[PDB]
RNA sequence: CUGGGCUACACACGUGCUACAAUGGAUGGUACAAAGGGUCGCGAAGCCGCGAGGUGGAGCCAAUCCCAUAAAACCAUUCUCAGUUCGGAUUGUAGGCUGCAACUCGCCUACAUGAAGCCGGAAUCGCUAGUAAUCGUGGAUCAGCAUGCCACGGUGAAUACGU
């Protein structure tokens, strides 16, 4: 580990704001924010969108839209 | 670059009748050294006791050409109405570079 | 941040309106339904008005899902060989509209 | 940090009693990541190549190493030694907590989120991921980006075949 | 019809299909009729339809019913310059 | 008699409409006309729908009733010089209306997509006062369909030494 010619890689909290999914890597960014956890883990408090506990393919996304049937549709549009 | 436009009534515009019209007044080039690009209106008619008519009109800028003739077949009234546009070219251009030179 | 970058000088009512399948009156809608005044800069909202209207924004559609449906609904009718169909394929104007003049917004230069 | 524990506490016994290894070291684990990018466009200007430096060295925390070309074909415009790409290898503590930051907040950002390729094995048990958009991973801005430009995440494992790599993978999460 | 007191669909076109259900694609049926919306009646039916000179024909699918049966018979022959 | 076509399309030309924004866009309030049409016709109030529109039937064979709220302009807020809150073409979906029928091939509405375009080369056109410029309104043909045509009014210039 030479030194002097890394970047600050201290330690981060991560919080999902989408629904309160709390999870802990440490990351370069500082994001100027401060928050302890796990026993102890003082750290920025990096908010981020929606982490795999939402997205469609990273977690169990039911429909988030619906079908279509057509000739149902000219069944129900017509009558 | 000059682009023609027949209209050819009681007549049919065939592609050697277009190929006469477009060669023979394409030489008036030579003249007018910068023609800027303008349409040409050719008009071609035939009677019944075998006369031949074309009208050519050329809007350059100050210089409107015209010459319309009748004569017996097509091809003579063409190459006979060369001679009254080149006059007309001629007339305009020498008039205007002579006059202001007193 | 709510899809995608959105502009930051810019305004709420304004800037939403750059993330594809939103406009200026729907607009009015989630900005209603977040219970949020329209007149606020985007680097103004809270973190409790700025959940809502991510909340209020999933139901509609949006970029990608909607970017998608059409193209499939274009790509439906160049086989089925519907008369719409070669216009899509070959660039024509598509509706009722002439074409021995001015069709060069969708035929090109 | 953690998803060394996991991985090494729960996905261990699954795969011994998954794949009836004869010994422990037997089971395959990961072995480095390697990332790289392509400048060969900076050709004429050099300094694409630097800001994608500081881009690299930011979102990893080792600083690249500058690439020279290895050949001078006239078709790229390119003479021997020109400096074209970077690489960070990951080895160790780095590398787990790189892959859970890229496998939990990373992913769940691809404009087009249906899921990674299952053909994308080169035959002998190494995945390679092809993510092309700069900011997919969150500590980077949109401010700071000054031009659009891919990368290649590269899995090295130590499994000897592709389909055991492929139940590691989806065990870690991939 | 355009509206809610549709659909439109031609009486003597309609009435011949729906006694073909016996052939299953069994006869090409002949018809002029362009302006009548394709039903669900007609799907897997062969209609031939006249194109202005002559009938070509046209197998209905699924994907077919609402539309018209004017729009898979191309009436211009353009062949380019 | 049915169907198609006169609506085609690599392209060239003429005549027009809309723009390229701050004397502007958007939102709210409000004032000021003339000239015309209406009986197998105009069609109000009321109720419904975001809207185009639907039901309803008053009055009118009309200086009486309807078409029919004129628009630019004026007053407040906001946007702050960007291909944008300019521009609207193009397209997907969902509707309305006429007609036996709207695919070739009609007009209008709602949502979303958002293109060229930041004043135009050579050349060239119109206009002398309620004129040019700009903004609305009506009528003929017409079941439906005009950026065309024929009429009406609102605001309202600059310049003409001279041949
Ligand atoms: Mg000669
Ligand atoms: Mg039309
Ligand atoms: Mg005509
Ligand atoms: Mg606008
Ligand atoms: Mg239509
Ligand atoms: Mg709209
Ligand atoms: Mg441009
Ligand atoms: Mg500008
Ligand atoms: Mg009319």
């Amino acid at each position: 580990m030479k030194t002097g010619i890394h970047p600050e890689y201290r330690p981060v909290v991560f919080v999902d704001t989408s629904t309160d999914f709390k999870f802990l890597s440490g990351s370069t960014k500082s994001s100027s924010e401060t928050i302890k956890w796990e026993d102890g883990n003082e750290y920025p408090l990096l908010r981020v969108e929606i982490s795999s506990d939402s997205h469609p393919f990273y977690t169990g996304k039911q429909k988030h839209a619906t079908a279509d049937g057509r000739v149902d549709r000219f069944n129900k549009k017509y009558g | 670059m000059l682009k023609y436009n027949i209209r050819g009534e009681n007549i049919e515009v065939t592609e050697p009748i277009r190929d006469y019209v477009e060669k023979k007044i394409d030489k008036l080039e030579r003249y007018f050294t910068e023609t800027p690009d303008a349409n040409v209106h050719v008009n071609l008619k035939v009677y019944s006791d075998k006369n031949a008519k074309v009208e050519v009109t050329i809007p350059l800028p100050n210089l409107v050409l015209r010459a319309e003739e009748t004569s017996g077949d097509l091809y003579a009234s063409i190459d006979l109405i060369v001679d009254k546009l080149e006059r007309q070219i001629r007339k305009h251009k020498t008039k205007v570079n002579r006059k202001f030179r007193d | 941040i709510a899809g995608v970058d959105v502009p930051r000088e810019k305004r709420i009512v304004i800037s939403l309106t750059y993330i594809y399948g939103i406009g200026k009156q729907t607009a009015k809608e989630v900005l209603a339904e977040a219970g949020v005044s329209e007149d606020t800069r985007t680097r103004d909202l809270t973190e409790e008005e700025l959940g809502k209207i991510r909340e209020i924004l999933d139901r509609i559609k949006v970029e990608g899902d909607l970017r998608r449906e059409v193209n499939l609904n274009i790509k439906r009718l160049i086989e089925i060989g519907s008369y719409r169909g070669m216009r899509h394929r070959r660039g024509l104007p598509v509706r009722g509209q002439n074409t021995k003049n001015n069709a060069r917004t969708r035929k090109g230069p | 940090n953690r998803l060394k524990d996991q991985y090494l506490k729960e996905i261990v016994p699954a795969l011994m009693s998954k794949f009836n290894y004869d010994s422990v070291m037997e089971v395959p684990k990961i072995d480095k990541i390697v990332i790289n990018t392509g400048v060969g466009d900076a050709t004429a200007n050099a300094k694409v190549l630097d800001s994608a430096v500081e881009e690299l060295a930011l979102i990893t925390g080792q600083k690249p190493v500058i690439t020279k070309a290895k050949n001078s074909i006239a078709g790229f415009r390119l003479r021997e030694g020109m400096p074209i790409g970077a690489k960070v290898t990951l080895r160790g503590e780095r590398m787990y907590d790189f892959l859970d930051k890229l496998v939990t907040v990373s992913l769940p950002r691809v404009r087009d989120f249906r899921g990674v390729s299952k053909k994308a094995f080169d035959g002998r048990g190494n995945y390679t991921l092809g993510v092309r958009e700069q900011l997919i991973f969150p500590e980077i801005d949109y401010d700071q980006v000054s031009k659009v430009r891919g990368m290649d995440v590269v899995i090295v494992t130590t499994a000897k075949s592709d389909e055991e790599s492929h139940e590691l993978l989806t065990q870690l999460g991939m | 019809r355009s509206l809610k007191k549709g659909p439109f669909v031609d009486d003597h076109l309609m009435k011949k299909v729906e006694a073909a259900a016996e052939s299953e694609k069994k006869q090409v049926i002949k018809t002029w009729s362009r302006r009548s919306t394709i039903f669900p009646t007609f799907v897997g039916q062969t209609i031939a339809v006249y194109d202005g000179r002559k009938h070509v024909p046209v197998y209905v699918q699924e994907d077919m019913v609402g539309h018209k049966l004017g729009e898979f018979a191309p009436t211009r022959t353009y062949r380019g310059h």
